[PDB]
């Protein structure tokens, strides 16, 4: 005769699910669109960050998050709730490294950010973390990209895209992963992303907006992520604006 | 901090001690007889599937070389019960006395773990009834009841589960205080014949005695100060050749 | 007639992942009187109406300091704002301490904001009820961060905050590029705040009593200016 | 504006709010009970739902909503036809999600009023579809049925899914011979696939679902098949045998013994077939027809309200004595050789208590071929004229030699209660399970004279008189009703007679013989028995006269 | 929950005193030379066992005893306090434990149970019995409250009023041991609900003195010693 | 809603904790079918692998675990759940390997699992986990075993146990073949026939075929539970082909 | 009348949409109720006083001293009297004396009316936050070597202002009405008394003398004092015969 079972997070409703879970993903469904494109040697992220005032200072308010050294980091929704489980996974990592002595693996990296998560979704104490992540890197195994949901769920993809655009990118990125069976350049890559990132835009037409990417291959920066700027982004502005204004 | 559970109801009852009791009442039937110079206790196995090999899922079990228990309930309850009832009898017992703990020290202790279930927050009530069944030098063979209550009773036979006031209306017909070992293992078998939800088998049935003192079982000689065990848990081929004589 | 069912607990989240507790933590933002932050390259400045509850009453304090480099500004809730200036205060001591640094303003923002979220994610607590303009400056140069008490910050040439701050705000975002550049002559930062203000001010008037001035950049540390000291600058 | 609401209020339906979905449900059935589920397209090759109807519906309701009256919105009568007419076109993709949503419930942890609710809006909506929508939502009712992912749980809502079959073949007599057919198939691979064959007793095995699905879909099917039985009546007689013969797990033996219930039912009662909210196909009614007559005088009129029935057929009743008669005999003689050679095996109660049981459903469904004065036999003014088959007078009932067949098996099924207590006493005396179906076996035969009373109050294929009553009923308004609660109306009147009629009698030897028994078995030891003894002598008490000096003596 | 009903009053309190107000009979009697305890126990159970070593009467310590209406399983954690409070003041002053020090002990604990919110108090009440050189036989009474008090003859548990009236009127200061014998006994069978009074359904104690001046005997009363004291009073379900 | 009753570990009226009742739906979250039989000297687990965004890499899609050398377990239930249990098993038998100085047993992890989600069965601030975890290995006292926990603590030995949403197809194939066979195990005296076995019993029981990818399979021998790659289920796959 | 209730009435530690916390705006509600209480603030003494209910002649007078030493230069006036009232007053003596013996000087009266605010915002003795209330009013007055004569309002929400005048208890809006048309930074020590008794006597309803009012005053020489019934009444006769010289 009545629904209390979505005020509160250790309960399941009637089908065997935990509504706070599901209500942290519309969170989530509400955020800033990003995706992550996996290469042949690396991964690449991108970012369309939506400027709401020209008081927004350049260069300095980021929404890629570089996660340890050879990993990178892009959340989307509740922006404090990306912020706190991202030093997290530096802490993570960093431990991993003073302990083993070398890198620690994206699979293993994947693995404590995704129970951390979970944890949070045991007790009526807490909250589930209301932001999904995208995040990825080379290590000895070479390039993974994982995404991480506020249930704690994460698998490795080919290219991840999360927030308000996440239909149009998905549709495109699938688009990519057809064309390119056995995988795109790094070069081609962030070419792509920005045109992704542009057509995930005319959902907003009016709401002005930055692109912010950033690089992790093996050939183009040694392995090591690390950020997109100068020709090359221009390059890419240049593609991103040449076939969207397709005549 | 109204922080309570199993609270009184107005009309001075306990409530939640009420539904442990209701969850008990559900479970596969397991009873228990006391002879003149024995003790029986007894239950059926119910599979969740015939794939699984009920081997594994023990219902009757040791918790000293002559003491002997089962349920009725929540089976889960139960292994985590009885292997604190284990731990009961070294550390407070044996580990002082040399020796085991009598039938109705080891039930007091059983008892005072289930009484601290239902006068605490943050915890639920037992959902199961323990049939505890035993001997000592001095009070000699013992069989009692423990419910989600805390509360311990001495029977002379008793039943617990779905098919338990039937099996009880027959352990009034059938007990009388002459029975032997032999005689009790009888009429267990003839009540879990009626209260069997399943097949009636020696692969089905559970079934345990504390007797005699078994020499063969201590697994070494030389020390006839040590009678070796009287807890004994019949064999799958004795059930079955005792169910040829029924 | 329009109950909320899901704005009872810090912890439970609406139907469309809205956080309604936090969203009225910053409703409490709009309790206060006016401040005004604002930055060129080489300082930070805060400019704050203080208000009184009666013409015999002192008035409100409204601009905190953490330390010689950073401190705050604060239109939201008063005793509320003494825990972060507090645990800001106790951080600035903890990086003299432990690391021999001091705090650069950025590392400022992400500890305020880890503070916040806990507040935001565990049961048997409220959201904080005020939101911090924090300026400073270090290596990296003026810096002026708008913390938010959902757990959140931005770096921000200026903004405003408290009550009929659209005025403000928007007299800071058609006089940007005027106070961005100014630099050296620190004087014209405080007028172009002081102009800012006014904005807000619906006839009320500046008094020496009413209004406070504070500023942080290159040698000249962290000040704040009372009486007199405010004179010269109504 | 309504059909939008009633497919918005369809896909809105919830398998976690059963709150929401109770008061969505009661939406859909107060749209479906006072509007005919029509196409009332004009063969208009111009109209559709998105062209007509969805512009207007979004032109007034953002009239309302800027805030102006709607005595301010003007439209012309043209375009209001053409939306009105455009909504009626939407029905049959709003019944498609309806049967997906249904599937999707059968798997949900409800209570026993939602789940009569679902039925009843169900029912409800099918008397209001025309001949078109209805054959389309039968053939969409049956393809899901068969093509499922829906019984999954350790006791699926089974009524959700069998209560509807029952209800198309109440409408349709046509669709039952392939529905039966198919069940029956699909039953016997199930008891070949094992179904059955493992023992447990108070629970069916999740091994048993879909066996308890095809067998639970039969006996409400053929508790509607009324004069279409007559076609395959040799066929279930025999599957009937093989079903007792290949099943002997207790649970599963109440199950199997209600088909036959069901069957000797549908021959002998009288009911309603007809619930419709306009008839046939053809009736005179104009197609302006939207509201179900509720306010009009014409509501009232018989050409509006020329209900059909079943009364039951010469044919039907010789089937009806037929089966009766032949697995009746069938179960006697199966006990009476266990009589020789006892086990006290498990087994060997489990099989006396199929037959047994087989027996108490025998006696249930030919029920209504029972009399109460055949033992005064060997004035009188009834005034409830329950409608009888072999007529009311005492002249007609003996001048039938059917009358005299089915008394002669009442007393021989009676005869074999009292040579079973005395079997039971005497080698089983602590078997309870036995006894309890043997009281139950007592209870039925002492009770159902002339009339059911087990499987009286238990959901059913006929739409509920108090849960229209509820729907159409307005204070200080004379029978605001459409056509649909007239018939039910009709239904239950002749029920209430069936019911009003008295069943007390002076014994006849073995009604005393059998009362003795029940007596001594209120005496017994067991709770068990006693419990169960103690509600059947109450029952018996209440048909036989002086019974309380019997009893205290 | 400890909270107050609007009258200041403990509902749980209340409650738990409705529980013990159906949880058999209890009378305590106390002659110029011993203390009589008596307990009627409803034996609807052929199978359990009687001959039972307690189950309403119990020792404290060995010149203290108890009977309890309520809960066994509640009275039998109080007793085990009560136990190992007589030892350890027994182990402390070499001297056996005065009954008001110890019957008070467990109404101390007993109040604790009622005021902190996460504890149901105990479903108990106690008429406790004893000798010691401060006071000589005494007898008090403890109830789920924590209020205790001093009592020439009392009755807990079902039919209470009843008892207390009987009492009343038969009652002498002056009386001696078996006559406190008969009178507990002509009580018990003038408040019982079950038809008449016999052994199984009894249990009984004394608290005499004995030929020898040191000592004091507290005789809880086996099945066959209780039948000769049914027999000799005139109850006497005799051949 | 019935208050408390419905959203904590506590009895109703009835005495059900619908704390465990509706976990007991959570384990179908994946609309996923594993299956688990013993060989002579193997026990195999075989899992339906559901990738059905082309975006996902495949080798990160895994309901299968390593637990130690010689156990393994497939989880039925949301991967959170099923990698919160598998981290406690794998901890588990590490601690009893350090304290008894031998490997831990099957039956005694999944008894010591077992006894954990009692907790959360009584404790009223602890939920059981959402997940069934079905253990296997080849231990030296009882050969090939399979052992299954779940959500309300109650675990069983096995010779062919199967968890999913059409699991009672496959437990009913499976039943008709120890019925006929007679035999508790299937009589193969290499692993790789005992695969083939078990995925011709789940073409059977689901009515579909299945490619390299679209399979997953597990391989406990004494000495060593292992996970095969695509190729090495393809080689099953090819034999199966080839002999129908 | 009409009804006037929200939803967001009756929240702990929650905010209304506006963020308005009902609980501690509710405390602050209470300082119309009380008692009256009166101070007033000058560069020559705080003067603070209260109006006394008249007693049973049983109760003796040091059971409702209003007006309390905290140290020889601080005070409390309160409108009302709790047990939280005497915590708060006694936290002040404890504070103020642990502030004295570790830095051997007397305590600043800002630093003693905040750790007062401090209890309150603790709610007696996690993250200390101003959520609920605490307490009653204070009136506190001091005299230090830095902020000289102070007059602070400390409130149930562990905040306050200084005032140069406050009002509390039931004259509080026609007292601080006649307090702010009246007050000078030219007030003597002498005019602040006859201020306090003219404001007294309007609100009292009773005609004014030294059994229903109480006068004391914060000086930097004589220390804190309560002033004698003999010296409030020759202050009462002066203010008769000032207003009877117009």
């Amino acid at each position: 005769i009545g629904t209390g079972y979505d005020l509160s997070n250790s309960v399941f409703s009637p089908d065997g699910r935990n509504f706070q879970v599901e209500y942290a993903v519309k969170a989530v469904e509400n955020g800033t669109t990003s995706i992550g494109i996996k290469c042949n040697d690396g991964v690449v992220f991108a970012v369309e960050k939506l400027i709401t005032s020209k008081l927004l200072v350049p260069q300095k308010n980021v929404k890629i998050q570089v996660v340890d050294r050879h990993i990178g980091c892009v959340y989307s929704g509740l922006i404090p709730d990306g912020r706190h489980l991202v030093n997290r996974g530096r802490e993570e990592a960093a431990s991993f490294k003073k302990l083993y002595k070398t890198p620690i693996p994206i699979p293993a990296f994947a693995d404590r950010l995704g129970q951390y998560v979970q944890a949070h979704t045991l007790y009526n104490s807490v909250r589930p973390f209301g932001v999904s992540t995208i995040f990825g890197g080379v290590d000895k195994n070479g390039a993974h990209l994982y995404m991480l949901e506020p249930s704690g769920s994460y698998w490795g993809y080919k290219g991840a895209a999360t927030g308000k655009g996440r239909q149009s990118a998905k549709a495109e990125l699938e688009k990519l992963v057809d064309h390119h069976p056995e995988g795109l350049s790094a070069r081609e890559a962030v070419k792509q992303a920005a045109k992704i990132i542009y057509l995930a835009h005319e959902d907003n037409k009016e709401k002005d907006f930055e692109l912010e990417i950033s690089w992790c291959s093996l050939s183009e920066t040694n392995g090591l992520h690390k950020f997109v700027k100068g020709d090359l982004l221009q390059e890419a502005i240049d593609f991103a604006q040449k076939e969207i204004n397709g005549d | 901090y109204s922080f309570s559970l199993t609270t009184f109801s107005p009309s001075g009852k306990l409530g939640q001690i009420d539904y442990a009791l209701t969850a008990v009442k559900q479970g596969v039937t397991s009873l228990g007889i006391k002879a003149t110079n024995g003790v029986v206790i007894a239950t059926e196995k119910k599979s969740s599937s015939p794939l699984a090999m009920s081997e594994t899922l023990s219902k009757v079990s040791l918790l000293t070389p002559d003491i002997g228990a089962v349920y009725s309930g929540m089976g889960p309850d139960y292994r985590v019960l009885v292997d604190k009832s284990r731990k009961v009898a070294h550390t407070s017992y044996k580990r002082i006395y040399g020796e085991y703990p009598p039938t109705k020290l080891l039930v007091s202790e059983v008892a005072k773990i289930m009484q601290e279930a239902t006068q605490s927050g943050g915890v639920r009530p037992f959902g199961v009834s323990l049939l505890i069944a035993g001997h000592d030098e001095f009070n000699g063979f013992s069989l009692y009841q423990v419910d989600p209550s805390g509360s311990y009773f001495p029977w002379k036979a008793t039943a617990i589960g779905k098919g338990s006031v039937a099996a009880k209306t027959f352990l009034e017909k059938r007990w009388n205080d002459e029975l032997e070992l032999e005689d009790a293992i009888h009429i267990a078998l003839l009540t879990l014949k009626e209260s069997v939800e399943g097949e009636f088998n020696g692969d089905t049935i559970e079934l345990a005695i504390i007797g005699d003192e078994n020499p063969d079982l201590l697994g070494y000689t030389g020390i006839p100060t040590d009678k070796g065990p009287r807890f004994r848990k019949l064999t799958s081929q004795e059930i079955n050749d005792r169910l040829e004589a029924l | 007639m329009f109950r909320n069912n899901y704005d009872g607990d810090t912890v439970t989240f609406s139907p469309t992942g809205r956080l309604f507790q936090v969203e009225y933590a910053l409703e409490a933002i709009k309790q206060g009187s006016v401040t005004v932050g604002l930055r060129s390259n080489t300082h930070a400045v805060l400019v704050a109406l203080k208000r009184n509850a009666d013409e015999l009453s002192s008035y409100q304090k409204k601009i905190i300091k953490c330390d010689e480099h950073m401190g705050l500004s604060l239109a939201g809730l008063a005793p509320d704002a003494r825990v972060l200036s507090n645990y800001l205060r106790q951080q600035c001591n903890y990086s003299s301490l432990v690391f021999n640094r001091k705090l650069a303003v950025e590392r400022a923002g992400h500890l305020l904001c880890d503070k916040a979220q806990k507040n935001t994610q565990s049961y048997g607590g409220r959201p904080y009820g005020v939101g911090l303009l924090i300026i400073g400056y270090d290596k990296s140069g003026a810096h002026l961060l708008e913390f938010q008490p959902s757990g959140n910050v931005t770096e921000l040439y200026g903004t405003a905050i408290g009550a009929r701050s659209q005025g403000a705000k928007t007299y800071l975002e058609r006089t940007l590029d005027t106070f961005i550049k100014i630099d050296g002559n620190p004087d014209e930062l405080i007028k172009a705040g002081v102009e800012a203000i006014s904005q807000s001010l619906r006839d009320e008037s500046l008094t020496v009593d009413n209004l406070s001035i504070a500023i942080v950049g290159k040698d000249t540390p962290f000040t704040i200016y009372d009486g007199e000291a405010v004179a010269k600058y109504i | 504006h309504i059909t939008n609401v009633l497919s918005m209020l369809v896909s809105k339906l919830d398998m976690n709010d059963t709150n929401l979905t109770s008061n969505l449900i009661n939406g859909i059935v107060s749209i479906a009970a006072f509007i005919p589920i029509q196409d009332l397209t004009g063969e208009d090759d111009y109209i559709s739902f998105e062209s007509d109807t969805l512009p207007l519906v979004q032109q007034h309701f953002y009239h309302i909503k800027c805030g102006e009256s709607s005595k301010t919105f003007r439209v012309d009568d043209e375009l209001l036809n053409n939306a009105f007419k455009a909504s009626t076109t939407v029905f049959q993709s709003m019944l498609k999600v309806y049967v997906e949503k249904i599937f999707q419930l059968v798997d949900v942890d409800l209570e026993d009023s939602l789940v009569t609710k679902i039925n009843q809006t169900t029912m409800i909506l099918q008397e209001s579809m025309d001949d078109k929508i209805f054959n389309y939502f039968a053939s969409l009712l049956q393809r899901n049925f068969w093509s499922n992912d829906s019984f999954k749980e350790k006791d699926p809502n089974y009524e959700l899914v069998t209560i509807p079959l029952a209800a198309l073949v109440r409408r349709n007599n046509g669709l039952s011979k392939e529905l039966v057919r198919t069940l029956l198939f699909h039953i016997k691979e199930q008891i070949k696939r094992g179904a059955g064959s493992v023992r447990s007793t108070s629970e069916i095995q999740q091994r048993d679902v879909k066996l308890v699905l095809y067998l639970t879909a039969l006996n409400d099917v053929l508790r509607q098949c009324h004069e279409s039985l007559l076609e395959y009546s040799d066929e279930l007689i025999t599957f009937m045998k093989y079903l007792y013969d290949n099943v002997t797990n207790p649970p599963l033996d109440v199950i199997t013994s209600i088909v036959i219930h069901s069957a000797l039912a549908t021959l002998c009662t009288t009911e309603i077939t007809d619930c419709r909210l306009f008839p046939e196909d053809s009736k005179i009614p104009e197609k302006d027809r939207w509201g179900g007559l509720q306010f009009d005088p014409r509501r009232f009129d018989k050409q509006h309200l020329s209900f059909q029935w079943h009364v039951p057929s010469s044919d039907e009743i010789t089937l009806s004595i037929s089966i009766l008669e032949s697995l009746s005999e069938y179960c006697i003689n199966n006990v009476e050789e266990l009589m020789k050679a006892p086990r006290h095996d498990s087994e060997y109660g489990d099989m006396i208590q199929k037959y047994v049981l087989v027996m108490t459903h025998t006696l249930s469904g030919s029920s209504l071929l029972f009399d109460p004065d055949f033992n005064k036999y060997r004035r009188d003014l009834d005034i409830y004229t329950c409608n009888y088959y072999f007529g009311n007078t005492t002249e007609e009932k003996l001048q039938n030699p059917q009358y005299l067949q089915v008394h002669r098996v009442r007393a021989r099924i009676g005869h074999f209660f009292h040579k079973l207590y005395v079997f039971l006493s005497t080698n089983f005396e602590n078997n309870t399970n036995m006894f309890q179906i043997l009281l139950h076996g007592l209870k039925v035969w002492f009770t159902d004279l002339g009339q059911e009373t087990v499987f009286n109050e238990d959901p059913n294929a006929f739409i509920d008189v108090d849960f229209l009553e509820n729907v159409q009923s307005l204070s200080h308004v004379n029978e605001p009703f459409t056509r649909t609660n007239f018939a039910i109306r009709a239904n239950s009147l002749h029920q209430s007679r069936v019911l009003l009629h008295s069943t007390n009698r002076k014994a006849s030897k073995l009604e005393n013989l059998l009362l003795v028994d029940i007596i001594q078995l209120a005496t017994s030891l067991y709770p068990d028995i006693y419990k169960p003894a103690q509600g059947t002598l109450v029952h018996c008490m209440k048909q036989l006269v002086g019974s309380y000096g019997v009893v205290i003596n | 929950t400890t909270i107050f009903s609007p009258e200041g009053r403990l509902y749980q309190v209340e409650y738990a005193l409705e529980s013990i107000s159906h949880a058999g009979t209890a009378i305590g009697i106390m002659a110029s030379d011993g203390i009589v305890l008596a307990a009627e126990r409803k034996v609807t159970s052929t199978l359990l066992e009687q001959d039972t070593s307690t189950e309403k009467l119990y020792k404290l310590n060995d010149k203290i005893a108890v009977a309890v209406a309520g809960l066994t399983a509640d009275a039998e954690i109080l007793i085990n306090t009560a136990r190992i409070h007589a030892q350890n003041y027994l182990k402390t002053y070499n001297e056996d434990i005065p009954v008001e020090i110890l019957v008070r002990r467990l109404s101390d604990i007993k109040q604790g149970y009622t005021q902190h919110g996460g504890l149901r108090p105990f479903g108990v009440s106690f008429i406790y019995a004893g000798y010691d050189d401060r006071y000589g036989y005494q007898l008090y009474t403890s109830n789920p409250s924590g209020n205790y008090t001093g009592w020439k003859a009392i009755s807990v548990g079902a039919n209470t009023s009843a008892a207390q009236t009987l009492l009343q009127m038969d009652y002498k200061d002056d009386m001696k041991v078996d006559d406190a014998i008969e009178l507990a006994l002509k009580t018990l069978s003038k408040t019982t609900d079950s038809s008449a009074l016999t052994y199984d359904r009894l249990e009984f104690a004394t608290i005499r003195k004995g030929a020898n001046d040191g000592e004091v005997y507290q005789k809880i009363f086996k099945p066959q010693e209780i039948k000769d004291i049914l027999v000799k009073t005139g109850i006497t379900k005799k051949d | 809603a019935a208050g408390y009753d419905r959203h904590i570990t506590i009895f109703s009226p009835e005495g059900r904790l619908y704390q465990v009742e509706y976990a007991f739906k959570a384990t179908n979250q994946t609309n996923i079918n594993s299956l688990a039989v013993r060989g002579k000297d193997c026990t195999v687990v075989i899992s339906q692998k559901k990738v059905p965004d082309k975006l996902l890499d495949p080798t990160t899609v895994s309901y299968i675990f390593c637990i130690s050398r010689t156990i393994g377990m497939v989880v039925n239930g949301p991967i959170p759940d099923a990698r919160n249990a598998a981290l406690r098993a794998k901890a588990e038998a590490a601690e009893f390997r350090y304290k008894y100085g031998y490997d831990m047993p099957c039956d005694v992890l999944a008894k010591r699992m077992a006894n954990l989600s009692q907790i959360y069965t009584q404790r009223a601030y602890m939920r059981p986990l959402g997940v069934i975890l079905t253990f296997v290995s080849v231990d030296e006292e009882l050969g090939p075993s399979i052992y299954k926990t779940d959500p309300a603590g109650y675990y069983v030995g096995y010779k062919a146990t199967a968890t999913g949403p059409k699991q009672q197809e496959i437990t009913t194939n499976l039943e008709n073949h120890f019925k006929k066979s007679k035999i508790d195990h299937i009589n193969e005296e290499s692993w790789e026939k005992v695969v083939e076995f078990a995925i011709t019993h789940m073409i059977d029981a689901l009515g579909t075929e299945f490619s390299k990818n679209d399979l997953e399979v597990g391989v406990a021998t004494k000495d060593k539970f292992f996970t095969l790659s695509a190729e090495n289920i393809e080689e099953r796959l090819v034999a199966i082909a080839e002999q129908d | 009348m009409f009804l006037t209730r929200s939803e967001y009435d009756r929240g702990v530690s929650t905010f209304s949409p506006e963020g308005r916390l009902f609980q501690v705006e509710y405390s602050l509600e209470a300082i119309k109720l009380g008692s009256t209480a009166i101070g007033i603030a000058t560069k020559e003494g705080v003067v603070l006083g209260v109006e006394k209910r008249a007693t049973s002649p049983l109760l003796e007078s040091d059971s409702i001293e209003k007006i309390v030493e905290i140290d020889r230069h601080i005070g409390c006036a309160m409108s009302g009297l709790t047990a939280d009232a005497r915590s708060m007053i006694e936290h002040a003596r404890t504070a103020a004396v642990t502030h004295n013996l570790y830095y051997d000087e007397d305590i600043n009266v800002e630093s003693l009316t905040q750790s007062v605010c401090d209890l309150a915002l603790r709610f007696g003795e996690e993250e200390r936050l101003m959520s609920r209330p605490f307490g009653v009013a204070l009136l506190i007055a001091g005299h230090d070597a830095d902020d000289g004569y102070q007059l602070f309002h400390a409130e149930p929400s562990g905040t306050f202002y200084r005032y140069n005048a406050k009002a509390i208890g039931s004259g509080s809006e026609g007292a601080q009405a006649e307090l702010l048309n009246e007050w000078h930074s030219s007030l003597t020590l002498k005019e602040a008394e006859l201020l306090v008794l003219k404001i007294l006597k309007q609100v009292m309803e009773e005609k004014l003398d030294e059994n229903n009012a109480q006068l004391s005053c914060i000086t930097k020489q004589d220390g804190f004092k309560i002033y004698d019934n003999e010296k409030t009444a020759e202050l009462i006769k002066e203010l008769k015969e000032k207003e009877a010289a117009e």
